[PDB]
């Protein structure tokens, strides 16, 4: 029911700021735990 | 600790909702007939001795905190003949009102929500022989202790169950010293289709299927002095969920729980005799216990000693409980305390449940 | 009159205070009757309690004489 504005933190103004930290993360189909930020894997065989 | 435990639907169907059967330890499947005998055993509603009768019981939580938050009880018996009788309860676990707002503004219109459990039921109870008696009761169970939000459906979980018990109360038996009678009664209960919280055939949770088997004897003292001894012993007809593992490492636990969630409740009632490493000796560990006193004076005092024990492998639910009784002159009033002797903390403690029963109609004379 | 930020909140929410002497005392209580929270010299809104486990809990607010009891909703 609200609007689209382009004010995201409410506080009526509109920041045009750009100073921010940058991570990634690869996907890939063969990632594996210890690299990629990937600190768990669980495979799970049977779902129905 | 608690090693596996059995986990089932709607376990608010396995609280105990009167005063009178928390003060016995929560057992009434052998004890003498009453108004609250509808969690416990409907068959002896075709003994009760008065005609009619009525019952509103309490049992809060969180007493200190806030009210609001308890299990309720109204219970209603009517036995139309020396033979049959026709009972209905209801018992309604609520944590009362609840706002839920996402402004501040003052005036604002919010909605109160109030997430609940209620059992409805209602038993036919038939003397079969003159001191043996059969009933077979239908419940209703409803679950809607969830709140509805975005990504989240608040839609009630409903089920069926049937409930199939028996009730033997032998004649008066004189003895050397007293003139003692003897009871005995059984109750398989909750049996009926899983109930799904998340309205889904994959996943399904089974019904807290019962069996309740319990026996009592009373000395009779002047005739004006009750002295009532009851043991009941009690089995969950569930699967218990696998442990370690029964066949990689989590995939053999993934096929075994895989397994276990893919049985029937019928299956399962019939299953719960054994399905585990553990002999004999090991399946005794499912039957939890209880055994308690109950002392009546002029038929209108009652002072109630009992003590429940669980396996500590699973529940780990035992104490003793303290109960009295008033009869003014139709109007009963019960109340029942529970010191508990587990290492978990018990959410009854330090919690007076209150039991309040009228009767009325004409008298029916006990064999 | 006592506001409470979403009432099913994830475990951080916040305090609806009209503008009062800010010194409050908020106690969160489980529904096993444990205590989980105390906050005594309480002034700021925002309750961060996201450690608890799903449920219903139980808000105390001790603002001078004024006592209030709420209930919470963590899912
Ligand atoms: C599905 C359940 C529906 C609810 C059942 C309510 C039954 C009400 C009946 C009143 C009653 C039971 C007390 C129950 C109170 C529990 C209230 C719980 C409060 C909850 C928080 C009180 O009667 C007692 O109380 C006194 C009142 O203080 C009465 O005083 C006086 O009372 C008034 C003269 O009676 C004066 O007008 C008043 O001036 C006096 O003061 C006394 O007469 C008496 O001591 C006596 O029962 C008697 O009334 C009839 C009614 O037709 C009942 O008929 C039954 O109805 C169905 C049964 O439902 C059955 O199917 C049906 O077969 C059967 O014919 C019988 O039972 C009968 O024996």
């Amino acid at each position: 029911t609200l609007p689209d504005v382009e004010d995201i933190n409410r506080d009526n103004t509109m920041s045009t700021i750009n100073a921010y930290y940058e991570y990634s993360i690869d996907v890939k189909p063969g990632m594996q735990v210890g690299e990629n930020y990937i600190t768990d894997i669980r495979e799970v065989t049977n779902v129905d | 600790d608690i090693e596996r435990p059995i986990t089932t639907g709607v376990p608010f169907l396995l609280v105990a909702a009167d005063a009178r059967a928390a003060g016995l330890g929560d057992q009434g499947v052998a004890t003498s007939s009453d108004v609250f005998s509808q969690q416990w055993n409907p068959a002896k509603y075709a003994f009760a001795e008065d005609a009619q009768g009525l019952s509103i019981s309490y049992t809060p939580y969180l007493t200190d905190l806030a009210n609001d938050i308890s299990l309720g009880q109204v219970t209603y018996y009517n036995k139309i003949n020396d033979r049959s009788a026709f009972a209905g309860s209801f018992r309604y676990f609520g944590f009362g009102g609840i706002e839920l707002r996402q402004t501040g503004d003052p005036n604002e219109p919010t909605r109160e929500v109030n997430p609940n459990e209620f059992a409805l039921d209602g038993s036919y109870s038939l003397k079969l022989s003159e001191t043996f008696s059969m009933a077979v009761a239908a419940r209703y169970i409803r679950s809607n202790l969830k709140v509805a939000t975005e990504e989240i459906d608040a839609s009630a979980a409903g089920s069926f169950a049937v409930d199939v018990a028996g009730f033997y109360q032998s004649e008066e038996i004189a003895y050397s010293d007293f003139n003692g009678r003897w009871r005995a009664g059984f109750n398989i209960q909750n049996l009926g289709p899983k109930i799904s919280y998340d309205h889904d055939d994959l996943s399904a949770n089974f019904l807290p299927a019962n069996l309740r088997v319990g026996g009592g004897f009373d000395f009779i003292f002047d005739d004006y002095n009750k002295l009532g001894v009851s043991l009941e012993l009690t089995k969950l007809l569930v699967p218990t969920p696998p442990g370690p593992g029964t066949p990689s490492q989590s995939q053999a636990d993934e096929a075994n729980y895989k397994k276990y969630k893919d049985i029937g409740w019928v299956s399962g009632i019939f299953k719960s005799f054994g399905d585990a490493p553990g002999g004999f000796s090991e399946e005794l560990k499912e039957i939890t216990y209880s055994a308690a006193a109950e002392y009546m004076y002029q038929d209108a005092f009652a002072m109630r000693l009992g003590y429940y024990h669980e396996s500590p492998m699973k529940g780990a639910k035992q104490f003793f409980s303290l109960g009295a009784g008033f009869k003014y002159s139709m109007i009963k009033v019960d109340v029942s305390y529970l010191f508990s002797a587990s290492k978990v903390k018990n959410p009854l403690e330090n919690t007076l449940r209150f039991s309040l029963t009228f009767n009325f109609g004409d008298k029916y004379e006990t064999y | 009159e006592i506001v409470i930020f979403p009432n099913p909140s994830d475990g951080n929410f916040n305090i609806g205070l009209n503008n009062f002497n800010f010194p409050y005392s908020l106690e969160i209580f489980s529904f096993t009757g444990q205590k989980v929270f105390e906050k005594q010299n309480a002034s700021d809104s925002i309750i961060s309690v996201s450690y608890l486990p799903s449920g219903i809990y139980i808000v105390k607010i001790e603002k001078d004489s004024k006592t209030t009891i709420k209930k919470i909703i963590i899912n």
